[PDB]
Parts: structure tokens; C-alpha cells; sequence
């Protein structure tokens, strides 16, 4: 059976704090930061806890980033984890997309997502088998599972915010315990976007008739002198 | 006036720890004696225990493994008669100093 | 007809210091971007100013596509003011307003 020793750690070689965002002596006494309405449709909160997390790892928008776990037996590192794996918000957050949607990863029998309902190691079977009623309904439908063989990685979105991912160890194969862990994340973007639809040609075209219009204006100048 | 070896860090405690002073403040009225020992001890390497303070300020729960030595003012010359008493929890049954 | 009054206004200084004005107040909106937190938050300033400055731009690049190009064909300063007008109004217009692929950034204090 499961073997009750085990557990999955992500490592946090840098943490955000300890530099001029955040610093660890502040977050544990109601650190408490917002959601700009993008998790299911309103006015949004999220507590950070410093005692059950600590300080999150620090990323960056656009950033091909991953995860990676080890492997503890009574608390000693003994192996990095390397089976297949899938992450989750608690929160609710869909403002990130992953990479190559399953067409390039050589995907063959319609992988499920996360619309089938808890992922584990008893609902999961892979799309790498040659299961022979349901081959492909999807062009490009995107592959909700990283780690194993592929090479499968999320891309953050502008959010500029806390994220606490669950993480579930999904391969069947590697051991009866339903590996699963939490942890925390947060994005540093570069620029939000407020442009609109007024873009730069309209605002270029905007100047070159209000130009145009000076121009006409000044005419008159010189033909009155 | 006294200082030691080393400061919070350098040490490898992660979190804040309890000093003399802080215990200290802690006890309004009662005398040093009964301020600090193996009946009121927290270690420093928690995570889970006492705070996340500020990590730099002077280190005294010296011991072995540890090189912790102790300092004095250069400049004036005095005397600072110390008793050292063991602050482990689970060592031995009764008082040491 | 009206070419000899727009050089004129050409020639005035006036026209000169608000040029020399709005992109002095570029670079100093370089100083303050070169930070994180005036970077993304504190921005509508950025924002607004960065639209007067494009504007500004726009308007000395429609200064320089009347017939003057024969001159700013063959000469010196000007060839180089020209072609640094138009690989300054190319990327940030594939840039600002993208839509498209790309790798990452790396051209926005090179623009700038
Ligand atoms: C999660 O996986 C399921 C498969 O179990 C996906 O459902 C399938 O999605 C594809 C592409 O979205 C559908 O193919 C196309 O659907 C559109 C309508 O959206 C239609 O116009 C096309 O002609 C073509 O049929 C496919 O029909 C659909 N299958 C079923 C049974 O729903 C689902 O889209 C995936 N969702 C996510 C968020 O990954
Ligand atoms: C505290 O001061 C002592 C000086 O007594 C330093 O002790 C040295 O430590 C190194 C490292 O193990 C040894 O190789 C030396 O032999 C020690 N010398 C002596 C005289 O003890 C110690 O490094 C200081 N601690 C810190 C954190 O700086
Ligand atoms: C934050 O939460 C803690 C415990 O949940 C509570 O003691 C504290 O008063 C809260 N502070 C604020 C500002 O809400």
C-alpha cells in the first residue's frame, strides 16, 4: 500500500522577500491581498498565511517555468520527483495558459482536462496508451498535465498577484500515496495594458488631422500678411 | 555592556529567537533568576513556534558545536561575574549551575 | 504657397524648446522607468505622457515627409534623424499594440 513516509516538497532556493518587495517580518499578521474580478466573475480576496506557507517563490510574466519536487522519506531528500503532475487554484484562477497544446507532445487518445467534474491516481488514465474509441475530437486542445515525458509548461498571466498552486502527484505507477502538496507562487509582470480601443494608428491618424487642421488654420496667417 | 561571537544569523536559526533582553522586558517584577530557563525554552529553528522577526541581533543560547565565545568593551576594564546554567529541556532531572 | 510661412515657423525657436521640452520629459520618464514601481503602477502619468511624446514624434515625422527628403537623402544628421524616426515608430507600433508573435522584450529602453 501507500508507504506513510513520503511526502512532496518544491524547493525555494530565492523566495520574494529578503529584498525590496516583501519582507518575511510583516506577511504573518493579516497580509491580506486582492483579485481584480478574474477568477470566476466578483470582489475578490485572498489571505496569505507566512506560518503555513512562508515566503513564495518569485516569477516573472512570460516565463516558461515548472515546478520541480522532491521526494522526502522522514524528511530527508533522497530523489526529484519526475512522474506526471498536475496543478490547480483553490482561489479559482484562470489568467494562465500552458504550453504546446498536446499536437506536438504526440498525444493520441483525447487527454481529459480539468472540465471532466478531484484529479488523483484512480480517475486518471494517460493519453499516451492506444486506447481505440475516441482519437481525436481536437486540434489544438491544450494538455493539462506536465512533467513525464513531455515537456509541457505553464505561461503566467499579467495578474501581478499571489498564487497558491495545488499540486497533485497523477501517474498511477509510481506509488499507491496520493501524493499532493500546496504551495505559493507570485508574478512580476512588466506593464498592464489600458489602451483600449483608441490604438496607436487611431491616435496616429487623430494627430495627423488635428495636424492638418493647424495647418489650415495658419494658412490664413499668411495670407492676411 | 557584553556582546558574543556571532549575531542571529550566521547561526542557522530561521526564525526570530528569544534573547536576555527580550526575556528581560518579558519579566516586569521578578528577579533574573526565574526570567529564563529549561521550564520556559523555544528553540529558534522553528518555523512554527514564536515570530518572524528581524534576524542580526546578538546570539545567547551558546553551546557546544557551536564556536559562540563571549566579548567585553575594549576599553574599560571591569569585571562581570557569570553563573551558567543549562537551559535543555530533556537533559537531566534537576538544576545545574 | 504656404511653404516659405511653414519654414518659417520652422525656423522659429519656439517650436524648438517644446520639442527639446517633451523629450527631455522622455528621458526623464526613462529615469523613472528604469525602476519596478513607476514601471507598471504610478503609470497613467507614463501612459499619458508617452502618448504626448508619440504624438510629438508623429508630427516632426510629418515635418520631415514633405519634399525635404531630397535633401534628407544624401546628407549627414538628416539621413540619420530619418531612420531613427522610423525604427523608433516601427517597434513601438508592433510593440504597444502587438497582437502578434514574438520572443520577449527587449526593446523598450533601447527605444527610448
Ligand atoms: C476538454 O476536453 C474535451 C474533450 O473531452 C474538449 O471537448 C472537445 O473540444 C473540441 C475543441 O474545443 C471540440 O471540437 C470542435 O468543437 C467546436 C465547438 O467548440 C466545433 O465547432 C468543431 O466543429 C469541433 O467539433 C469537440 O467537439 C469537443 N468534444 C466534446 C465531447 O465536447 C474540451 O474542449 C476541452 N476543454 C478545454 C478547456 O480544454
Ligand atoms: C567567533 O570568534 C572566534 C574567535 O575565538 C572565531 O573562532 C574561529 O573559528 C574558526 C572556524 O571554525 C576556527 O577555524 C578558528 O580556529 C577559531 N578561532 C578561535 C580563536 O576560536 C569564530 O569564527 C567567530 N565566529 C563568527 C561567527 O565569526
Ligand atoms: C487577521 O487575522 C488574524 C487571525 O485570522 C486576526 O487575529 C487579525 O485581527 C486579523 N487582522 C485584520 C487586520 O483583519
Amino acid at each position: 500500500g501507500c508507504d506513510m513516509t513520503k511526502k512532496i516538497v518544491v524547493q525555494n532556493k530565492i523566495s520574494a522577500c529578503t529584498m525590496g518587495i516583501l519582507n518575511p517580518v510583516q506577511l504573518q499578521k493579516n497580509y491580506t491581498y486582492t483579485i481584480e474580478k478574474e477568477a470566476y466573475d466578483d470582489d475578490l480576496i485572498v489571505f496569505y498565511e507566512y506560518k503555513d506557507l512562508g515566503c513564495p517563490r518569485l516569477v516573472y510574466y512570460d516565463k516558461p517555468w515548472k515546478p520541480v519536487v522532491e521526494l522526502w522519506k522522514n524528511g530527508i531528500v533522497e530523489e526529484i520527483m519526475n512522474a506526471e503532475y498536475v496543478i490547480s487554484e483553490i482561489n479559482g484562477l484562470v489568467t494562465y495558459s500552458y504550453s504546446l497544446t498536446a499536437a506536438t507532445a504526440n498525444c493520441r487518445s483525447q487527454p481529459q482536462n480539468w472540465s471532466t467534474f478531484l484529479w488523483n491516481r484512480e480517475n486518471y488514465v494517460s493519453c499516451h496508451e492506444d486506447n481505440k474509441d475516441n482519437p481525436l475530437l481536437w486540434p489544438n486542445v491544450e494538455y493539462q498535465v506536465l512533467g513525464g515525458q513531455t515537456n509541457n509548461k505553464i505561461i503566467f498571466g499579467q495578474r501581478n498577484g499571489i498564487y497558491t498552486f495545488h499540486l497533485s502527484v497523477v501517474d498511477p505507477y509510481y506509488s499507491y500515496c496520493n501524493l499532493n502538496t500546496i504551495f505559493s507562487v507570485y508574478v512580476h509582470g512588466a506593464l498592464p495594458v489600458t489602451k483600449f480601443q483608441p490604438l496607436l494608428t487611431i491616435l496616429l491618424m487623430v494627430t495627423t488631422t488635428l495636424l492638418t487642421a493647424w495647418l489650415a488654420y495658419a494658412i490664413p496667417k499668411q495670407l492676411r500678411s | 555592556d557584553y556582546t558574543f561571537n556571532s549575531t542571529m544569523e550566521q547561526n542557522g536559526c530561521i526564525n526570530e529567537a528569544q534573547t536576555w533582553d527580550s526575556m528581560i522586558e518579558e519579566n516586569p517584577d521578578i528577579p533574573l533568576d526565574d526570567v529564563w530557563g529549561p521550564q520556559n525554552y523555544r528553540p529558534c529553528f522553528s518555523y512554527a513556534i514564536g515570530k518572524p522577526g528581524d534576524l542580526g541581533q546578538p546570539y545567547e543560547i551558546l553551546n557546544y558545536s557551536n564556536k559562540n565565545h563571549i566579548k567585553w568593551p575594549m576599553t574599560y576594564a571591569g569585571m562581570y561575574v557569570y553563573r551558567l546554567k543549562i537551559l535543555d529541556p530533556n537533559y537531566s532531572f534537576c538544576n545545574l549551575t | 504657397e504656404c511653404q516659405a510661412y511653414f519654414r518659417k515657423v520652422i525656423k522659429s525657436t519656439f517650436f524648438q524648446i517644446v520639442m527639446i521640452t517633451t523629450v527631455t520629459t522622455n528621458s526623464f520618464l526613462l529615469v523613472l522607468g528604469t525602476n519596478y514601481d513607476i514601471q507598471f503602477e504610478f503609470f497613467r502619468t507614463f501612459e499619458v505622457s508617452e502618448l504626448f511624446f508619440v504624438s510629438v514624434y508623429v508630427c516632426e515625422f510629418l515635418m520631415k515627409v514633405y519634399v525635404d527628403p531630397i535633401t534628407y537623402w544624401k546628407d549627414g544628421y538628416n539621413i540619420l534623424d530619418v531612420i531613427i524616426l522610423i525604427i523608433l515608430t516601427i517597434p513601438y507600433l508592433l510593440r504597444k499594440i502587438k497582437g502578434n508573435h514574438s520572443a520577449y522584450l527587449h526593446f523598450a529602453d533601447g527605444i527610448q
